[PDB]
């Protein structure tokens, strides 16, 4: 399971919209929530119910919000800009992997080396805003810190405090129904409803025999749980022969669900 | 009828900010029939975020369609291909542009002052030279003082001898400019420079 | 870059003409983060919607979940009305209940 | 299948010196097989002259033929900007093709040329770079070579002319030389042919300060 | 026609062909040709009239000597040029006398029949717009006196020499009448040519005028060229309608003769 | 840079049959001087052929002239044959006894 913070920056936000938030993630669930506007971490969903750890978040994200502030002034220009970090960690021997990637305008341009220590690109934007970080004290130290050890620290501490929350399980409640489509053809579509883990498997059978997973959607619903559907197209008059096979967490043994 | 596709400029790649396009123009389209349908193409793979200018009127009308692409896409040569279709052409034309295959070279950059008989004039000439480059898509500038120059001229991209580029970039300042000390830089830009960007300055000894 | 949004509209549980059910309409895929959604009941704006926070995928592209608590009926159609920098004119979406 | 018509001017050092012959070669192209008898009608200043050679109809890979005409001008009735017309005859061509090539007009301007040094940077590599630079000159037609100690340089490589903000052309040679043999003094000389520049001829002299 | 000039024709060839010279020269009083010089023989000789006309003590042994000094010069620009392909250098240097006692001299000289140099009296130096002026010029101005020689044989030599052959005038005052003919030929079918000739006459000025009933009829396309002797021919033709040639008359006008004379057809 | 020679042929005296007179053959207007002529009788070349000094006009090229001692006849043909560089084959200009 990886802990992930999303952040983002715009230069020019809309009226009523903050310049910088930050959405922080357990594995598929939100536990965090964090804007410019109101200046406090929160907690997402079924984190809300479970010390001083969210003043100490708060502290933290609060010196993220200059930085990516600051990196608009070291670009110095009239128009737009969306400045995007991931940051986290996710290991064989108790060891942990560390994400730092960032993008300006929707693509990856800067890095956070942490051999040097310093955030890298291939791009003159990069090194724009790797310099007004780098002269940002202890900005650097910082960084470090919160990658290599706050992040693996913290993460441990999740999975043993809200070892329940990460538990969570609830299988799909399914569907599969017909609709008329091309001229001799029809589109079957299988839907899975409000299902915990997000990890699931449509497939489709002809009279038992395998007929491949069609076009699916997946979503998620408001309660973090989510939402799925896969359609496949077959010969018009020959949809009674089909069967759709879901495979869940939720569920001891794949389920078949049969048309009307 | 005619098609002529033209690849983004060499600026619009280096730097994010910018948006690289691949513009594709057909000339020579009949009045008969003012219809061009256009099909983008990335490596086989159709895409629809292309944006088309309408048909201004020749008997030709310049029917332009742009396509806006990724920085890291364009610089590790994807193969963009635009498919014009139209009622008067018989066959759908079909033209493909890439960026030029071969390893990057990284250009280096040496800036050399005016000639002693040159310093007779009353305007000097503040010499740069770019060598061994590869693909020969670069961007050269000229600034002083944080604000830039505006009379320079670069030489367009000439084949050299060990099978890279080079070029040259004229700056004519006054002659007093010159003799106040004044700090003069060159900035190139180029994909194999560290962070595509370098600028050597060039002032008097 | 622009990145245009992907529209997808679906309920909560399976629908049940009578029953109290949620209506989502996820937005994603799309860049850049300003945009606007709006649910129609019947061609008519819904006031009481709530979304989710912003947030992004990992090819930095930004995705958005708004929702509201409805209760189908058989004569009853509701739809997702999208409108981003990409989109000429606003994209509506149906609710297909299948 | 439609027949053209290329005419060229001749080579600029061709032009400079008496001892080389300028010639405006006039190429056909795309000459039906049908018919392989071109006419060709050389026009200076609007009167005929027959001084021109014509190279025999040479078969191409494409089923068409390359007819060449070439004639051999005055190097002072060039350099005075004279009007050398060529018309072509074919039973293919419906119209005589008639093509006109004159030496590029605008008063001629004598080009300053400026020997640079190598940059100390470069100074490193076991290749240094000798830079020469041609600046003012019009027309655009002009030749620019390297030579050291009498026996001339081969690795030199030559900008194109490019167009000036005074609406004069400038140009850059590039002689890639041994870092050891610009440190023992060698003198290297850039040799610049131009029409507006005094014997057509100069040199200027780089070395070691 | 007031105004005799001397000149000299010199010409180079850097590969002569077999026994002919790689250097020679003609000098010129107006049309007539008094001097020959050539590499091979190496000594100036009078020619024509001049061979008879006795001449101050030590007038062909100086310009043998000068001609020969010129030889040298000539067959040096060749070196000054070094290349392997064939050169012909062409020089005209000699001074024409007007009314008055003004000599205009004329220094000119041509590389593979282009003029390209000419001898600079202002500067005292050979001078033109070429590369090959510049080689050539060079290595002229380093030969010992040369530029030197090269003025005072324009400035003062020339006139002096020129006034000295017009002073001791009776060879250039030769006045010889052409001898007429006109004839008619068939030509396209509805015309006819008309020629009008005229043989061995001195000196080359004439004109050949047609006239139809009387009235001037132009002149047609001519020819003209010189005899064995000096003397000159020349022939104008005219085309004309067939069956009118009868109207036809050729007036010519020439120093031997008092007043122009009319040379009917007489074809008889 | 090269021309072509331009070739007349006349008598020096007007053309009397069984008196003595001299044909020539000008051959002027040339470049470069290296050239070639001969006098013709009836087609065959004639051996008593002598010519002026080489020399040359204002535009720089080269003039000559070929001249031998003749006594024309009613029968026979007289001719000038010219070969240079500038000539594919060589020109051949009969004599016309009325120019
Ligand atoms: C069938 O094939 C033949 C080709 O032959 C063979 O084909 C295949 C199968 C192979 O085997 C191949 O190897 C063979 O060669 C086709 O013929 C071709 O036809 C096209 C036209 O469609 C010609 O293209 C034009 O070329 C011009 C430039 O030509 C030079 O450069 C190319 C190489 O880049 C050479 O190939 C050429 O020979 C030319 O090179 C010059 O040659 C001169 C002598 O010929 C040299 O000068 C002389 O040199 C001697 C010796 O040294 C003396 O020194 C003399 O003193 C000296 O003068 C010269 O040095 C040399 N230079 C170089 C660098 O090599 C282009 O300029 C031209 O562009 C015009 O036309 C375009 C199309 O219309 C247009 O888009 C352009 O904008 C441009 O338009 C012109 O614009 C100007 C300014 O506005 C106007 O003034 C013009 O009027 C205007 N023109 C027009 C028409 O609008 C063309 O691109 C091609 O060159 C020709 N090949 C050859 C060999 O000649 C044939 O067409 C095929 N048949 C069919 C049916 O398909
Ligand atoms: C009506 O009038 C317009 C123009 O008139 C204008 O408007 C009027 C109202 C007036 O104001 C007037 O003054 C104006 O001019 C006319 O349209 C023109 O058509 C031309 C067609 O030849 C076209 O010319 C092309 O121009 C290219 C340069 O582009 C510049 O200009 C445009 C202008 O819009 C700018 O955007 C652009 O940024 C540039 O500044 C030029 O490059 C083209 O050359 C190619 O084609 C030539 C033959 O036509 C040929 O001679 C050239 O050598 C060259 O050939 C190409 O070579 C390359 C390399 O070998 C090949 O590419 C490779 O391909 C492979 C395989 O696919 C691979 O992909 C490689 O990577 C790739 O490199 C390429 O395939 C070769 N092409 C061919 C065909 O062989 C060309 O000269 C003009 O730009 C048009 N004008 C405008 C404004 O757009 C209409 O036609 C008129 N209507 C009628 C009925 O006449």
């Amino acid at each position: 399971l990886s802990l992930l913070y999303h952040l983002t920056a715009v230069s020019s936000p809309a009226p009523g919209t903050p310049a910088f938030w930050v959405s922080g993630w357990l594995g598929p669930q939100q536990y965090l929530s964090y804007n410019s506007l109101r200046g406090e971490a929160e907690p997402c969903g079924a984190w809300v119910w479970e010390s001083w750890y969210w003043e100490k978040e708060t502290t933290d994200l609060r010196i993220k919000e200059k930085l990516f502030l600051e990196a608009f002034k070291a670009l110095g220009g009239k128009g737009p800009y969306t400045l995007q970090g991931l940051l986290g960690c996710e290991g064989p021997d108790n060891t942990s992997v560390p994400t730092a990637k960032f993008a300006l305008n929707g693509e990856e341009f800067m890095n956070f080396d942490l051999k040097q220590g310093t955030w890298g690109g291939d791009w003159p934007e990069a090194l724009a805003i790797s310099q007004r970080w780098q002269q940002q004290d202890k900005a650097a130290n910082k960084e470090l810190t919160f990658l290599l050890f706050s992040c693996p620290h913290r993460l441990r501490e999740h999975l043993e405090r809200g070892r329940g929350n990460l538990e969570w399980k609830e299988p799909p409640s399914m569907r599969l129904k017909a609709r008329p489509s091309s001229p001799g053809f029809s589109v079957l579509t299988c839907s899975a409803f409000s299902f915990y883990p997000p990890e699931l498997q449509l497939r489709f059978l002809r009279n038992g025999l395998a007929a491949g997973t069609g076009q699916g959607d997946f979503g998620p619903n408001s309660d973090g749980s989510f939402h799925a559907s896969s359609s496949l197209t077959v010969k018009s008059g020959d949809e009674h022969h089909y069967c759709c096979i879901v495979q869940h967490a939720g569920l001891a043994q794949p389920l078949r669900v049969e048309l009307e | 009828p005619s098609v002529f596709l033209f690849p983004p400029k060499p600026k619009d790649t280096l730097y994010i900010t910018r948006e690289p396009e691949v513009t594709c123009v057909v000339v020579d389209v009949s009045h008969e029939d003012p219809e061009v349908k256009f099909n983008w193409y990335v490596d086989g793979v159709e895409v629809h975020n292309a944006k088309t200018k309408p048909r201004e009127e020749n008997s030709t009308y310049r029917v332009v369609s742009v396509l806006t692409v990724l920085h890291q896409d364009w610089l590790n040569g994807k193969e963009y291909k635009c498919k014009v279709s139209n009622k008067a052409l018989p066959a759908p034309i079909e033209k493909t542009i890439s960026k030029a295959k071969g390893q990057p070279r990284e250009p280096q950059v040496y800036t050399l002052p005016p000639s002693r008989d040159e310093l007779t004039k009353n305007q000097v000439s503040l010499t740069c030279l770019v060598k061994g480059f590869y693909p020969s898509d670069i961007a050269v500038e000229w600034e002083s003082n944080g604000q830039p120059e505006n009379n320079y001229k670069t030489t367009p991209p000439v084949l050299d001898s060990d099978g890279s580029f080079f070029l040259y970039s004229k700056l004519t300042v006054d002659k007093s400019r010159w003799q106040q000390g004044n700090v003069f830089s060159c900035s190139v830009m180029h994909e194999a420079l560290k962070f595509h960007y370098t600028q050597k300055s060039l002032s008097l000894s | 870059i622009q990145r245009t949004p992907k529209i997808q509209v679906y309920s909560r549980h399976p629908a049940e003409n009578g029953k109290s059910n949620f209506l989502n309409c996820y937005v994603s895929g799309f860049h850049p983060s300003d945009i606007e959604v709006d649910l129609l009941k019947n061609g008519e704006r819904i006031e009481k919607v709530e979304h989710s926070d912003l947030s992004f995928s990992k090819d930095w592209s930004f995705y958005l979940l708004y929702y509201t608590e409805f209760t189908p009926t058989e004569k009853d159609e509701y739809a997702c009305r999208v409108n981003h920098v990409t989109l000429s004119q606003p994209k509506i979406v149906k609710w297909d209940r299948d």
